[PDB]
RNA sequence: UUUGGUGCCCAUGUCGCUGUGGAAACACCUGGUUCCAUUUCGAACCCAGCAGUUAAGCACAGUGGAGCCGAAUGUAGCUGUUUCAGUGAGAAUAGGAAAGCACCAAGC
RNA sequence: CGGUCGCCUCCUAAAAGGUAACGGAGGCGUACAAAGGUACCUUCAGUACGGUUGGAAAUCGUAUGUAGAGUGUAAUGGUGUAAGGGUGCUUGACUGUGAGACAUACAGGUCGAACAGGUGAGAAAUCAGGUCAUAGUGAUCCGGUGGUCCAGUAUGGAAUGG
RNA sequence: UGGAGGUAAAGCUACUGAAUGUAUGAUGGCGCCACCUAGGCGUACUGAAUACAAUUAAACUCUGAAUGCCAUUUAUUUUA
């Protein structure tokens, strides 16, 4: 990606100067964006889960692996050995492609993207974005599951400090309130 | 969760435990350790806990990390073992999957008079 | 991994007001699909 | 008057398996003789000592048996058969 | 007692040479293993025999 | 009546009171204490009698601690029953007091009332009691 | 002697904190076109190369914080004979402790 | 009269083994073609933080945590790179045996090196004669079924036996 | 002299239960308000978790003997 090379040059220079980092790779580096569109309807409407996967596939270019619960609950109708939820973890070129596509196409189409930040870092440098609806994503046709759901896009970084993660986010211009 | 070297050490510990449990004929144990740059090999004896023979890319002075130089390393170590009059060996990796460079070293040693 | 039926092809995206033809890999029509609200067309971002 | 008496409900016990050490440390032993019968490995096997389908330790060669304490805080026991090693 | 045992017989000399166990309720399909045969002195397919 | 809320086993073997003193040997919460000179089984009923006695002869600001607790239960076969047919049912809870265990301690009221209070507590118990003080 | 690998050991070997280091090597790293691989991801495994790198890891010095180890005296239980001679714990404590023993390859 | 009658696990059982009572607690008369065999890879439960449906608790990411997780089961013992989880190929859940031992009144029970035949996994070393281990079982007689290099009451068969 | 063990004792921040006091305190009961649902300020009091000090156990053990047991070495004795 041309923006990937732009990321290289720009992130290196500003970050290096911003904290006098003694090495170019001391600057934070983003690793992997997990997407987890999971639903318990597979306990009853198994069909739905299948469609779920395809949409997830259609969004990232990686086929989603379906995850299984590690316990069993009667109230939730849960039982061990069943597949409830798919997770995809993008890396390399595809992860940066999805990140740019999200921030530039999907996110500003959000009904009311006022944003949320500073109050999202887990204290170790991660970040989770809770999407409310799937239809807003461009890689989705109107025909879909009878139920509509959101997403749990998350982020990782090489650093362990949440403040430096915020600094990388600002350098990348991820558009949130004051952050 | 870890770094590559720690996982390789863990797998190597598994292999060493198995070999020390089942090696009944007290064969010499040929542990080869592959790095990002080079790959070395040493023939220990778990009964005496010493090294009988050794060979390495540093010893052979090659820009290693290639399947080509693995054949040279295997030929040298097999020649040294033959000079030592030991031919019944057990071959274990440093914890890496037996393939590529590791497979070439083992086959070069086998084709030069070794019995394993 | 590879050998997929859903090919990630570099599709260009146009937008209103500001053209901003962003080229991104996706499994959609291979042409300049126009988006009505892009990043630059948002009161929050600018 | 007898007043009657209640009934007991637990009077069942199983046969006692004669487990424990069979060959003591320093005793000469031939191959195939039992050294330790146990339920679950209470004594680990060492050199020249095998295992069975009942976690029973038996010898694999002639020699003197020998116990050595090992493991974290010296809480694990290990048995071995040090061969005759007469070696002239 | 319950009877979960089953007999496995050769398919060359039609001799029964093995005694095994099988759950008719769980496993519905007949066993078609390959075991050693004393008569043929080789490995050969042994099938379930009534 | 002090009684354990639950027990794993209803009918345990009785616990001997013969021997020296394992724990609860020295006054460590108050500063005057009632030591025993004869190991015996004393039940929760005697504790309540002694505790009520101390509280009635206490004042408005005195404070007390009960060290021993009736952990172990004891059974009793019903009357007119011949030997056999299993162990009896648990009847009463007893605390095991060995020779040298401090049962009750008192503090925060003058010495004479405390000496008198420990005396009335010990007259309610079968063991031969003795007064002891806390080391400085 | 130092670095790297490995076996023996199984915290007086740990967890953590503060600094220093790279010549060769160890490592991150550069790419997935080849062999090979993902219950999906060249993340890992596997390739072929060392551009950048001392954040890591790794190696050294300090750090008694957590964890671990723990003397002598005395005591409880034991064996006898005494109503005293040995045997001697657990707990607690002063305190130690920033691993140790061998083999191999390189400049030494 | 009530209760029990066989086998397995713990305590009583007094730190080898063994040890009774109408002493104190429980289980078993199985399950698995994979929960067996092999090669490779991999490692808790819980909790903290951050996140649509989703809620105290479904799933995700990071960290912490030295077993409170799992090991089909009643307990005990064992086991956190294991004996737990996943994948590929398979059927050793083989044939004929078996030196030497454990424990035993007998009958029976338990472990097993090693040999020959032909296989499975694996590059090979090696492993596989059912499962992490201990309960899941009933003698003799009688008759029935399959195979068979034995007998066939003068001889050839058959009947009837072995 | 070597070894196996987990009893006596002791300990419960080394687990499983039982369990005392002090301090910080989840929690509820109890109120008084506002609000019909999100709640708030004190609680005669109940009491999670943590820290300090102290306890109990055949079926509790981070520990832990002596005696006894097995084998071997030396001396002596008996043909069992
Ligand atoms: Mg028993
Ligand atoms: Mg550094
Ligand atoms: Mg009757
Ligand atoms: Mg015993
Ligand atoms: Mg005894
Ligand atoms: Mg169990
Ligand atoms: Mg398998
Ligand atoms: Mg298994
Ligand atoms: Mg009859
Ligand atoms: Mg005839
Ligand atoms: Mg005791
Ligand atoms: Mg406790
Ligand atoms: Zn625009
Ligand atoms: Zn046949």
């Amino acid at each position: 990606n041309n923006l990937k090379a732009h990321y290289q040059k720009t992130i290196a220079k500003e970050l290096q100067k911003s904290f006098a980092f003694s090495s170019i790779m001391q600057v934070p580096r983003l690793e992997k964006i997990v997407i987890n569109m999971g639903v318990g309807d597979a306990i009853r409407d198994s069909k739905f889960l299948e469609s779920a996967l395809n949409e997830l596939h259609l969004i990232s270019g990686q086929k989603p692996v379906a995850t299984k619960a590690k316990n069993a609950i009667s109230t939730y109708k849960l039982r061990a050995g069943q597949l409830i939820g798919c997770k995809v973890t993008l890396r390399g070129e595809r992860m940066w492609a999805f990140l740019e596509k999200l921030i530039y196409v999907a996110l500003p189409r959000v009904r009311d993207f006022r944003g949320l930040s500073l109050k999202s870092f887990d204290g170790r440098g991660n970040y989770t974005i809770g999407i409310k609806e799937q239809i807003i994503f461009p890689e989705i046709v109107y025909d879909d599951i009878k139920r509509i759901r959101g997403f749990d896009v998350t982020l990782v970084t090489s650093t362990n400090k949440d403040s430096e993660a915020l600094a990388l986010l600002r350098a990348l211009n991820l558009p949130l309130v004051k952050g | 969760m870890k770094t590559r070297t720690e996982q390789r050490r863990l797998r190597h510990k598994r292999i060493v435990k198995k070999i020390r449990a089942t090696n009944h004929d007290n064969r010499v144990v040929l542990m080869v350790i592959k790095s990002l740059n080079h790959i070395s090999v040493q023939a220990w004896d778990f009964s005496q806990n010493i090294v009988l023979a050794s060979s390495s890319s540093l010893a052979l002075k090659l820009k290693n990390g290639n399947k080509d130089n693995a054949k040279l390393v295997g030929q040298d170590i097999a020649d040294k073992l033959v000079k030592l009059k030991l031919t019944n060996v057990v071959f274990d990796t440093g914890g890496s999957k037996y393939h590529g460079r590791i497979a070439a070293l083992a086959e070069a040693a086998r084709e030069r008079g070794l019995n394993f | 991994k590879k050998d997929f039926h859903f090919p990630s092809q570099s599709v260009s995206f146009k937008c209103a007001s500001c053209s901003n033809s962003f080229t991104i890999e996706s499994t959609l029509k291979q042409k300049e699909i126009t988006i009505d609200i892009c990043g630059k067309c948002h009161p929050f971002y600018i | 008057s007898k007043k009657g008496v209640g009934s007991t409900k637990n009077g069942r016990d199983s046969h006692a398996k004669r487990l424990g050490a069979k060959k003591a440390d320093g005793q000469m032993i031939r191959t195939g003789q039992i050294i330790y019968r146990q339920r679950g490995t209470r004594v680990y096997p060492g050199v020249n000592v095998g295992l069975g389908s009942d976690d029973t330790l038996f010898a694999l060669s002639d020699g003197l048996v020998k116990y050595q304490k090992f493991g974290p805080k010296q809480g694990k026991t290990r048995v071995s058969v040090v061969k005759h090693k007469l070696d002239a | 007692a319950v009877k979960r045992s089953t007999r496995l017989g050769c398919n060359d000399c039609r001799e029964i040479n093995y005694l095994t166990f099988k759950n008719v309720k769980k496993n519905p399909e007949k066993l078609a293993l390959n075991k050693f045969c004393s008569r043929c002195r080789k490995v050969v397919v042994h099938k379930e025999v009534k | 009546m002090l009684q354990p809320k639950r027990t794993k086993y209803r009918k345990p073997h009785n616990v001997s009171y013969e021997g020296k003193a394992k724990g609860n040997s020295y006054v460590a919460f108050g500063e005057y204490g009632l030591v025993a000179t004869k190991g015996n089984w004393i039940d929760a009923r005697a504790i309540e009698s002694a505790r009520i006695a101390i509280s009635k002869c206490l004042g408005k600001t005195g404070k007390m601690w009960i060290r021993i607790f009736p952990h172990m239960s004891k059974t009793k076969k019903p009357l007119e029953v011949r030997m056999g047919s299993g162990k009896g049912n648990p009847e009463f809870w007893v605390a095991v007091v060995k020779q040298g265990t401090v049962m009750f301690e008192v503090a925060n009221i003058p010495e004479s009332q405390m000496i008198k209070a420990l005396t009335r507590a010990g007259h309610k118990l079968p063991v031969t009691w003795k007064i002891l003080k806390r080391e400085e």
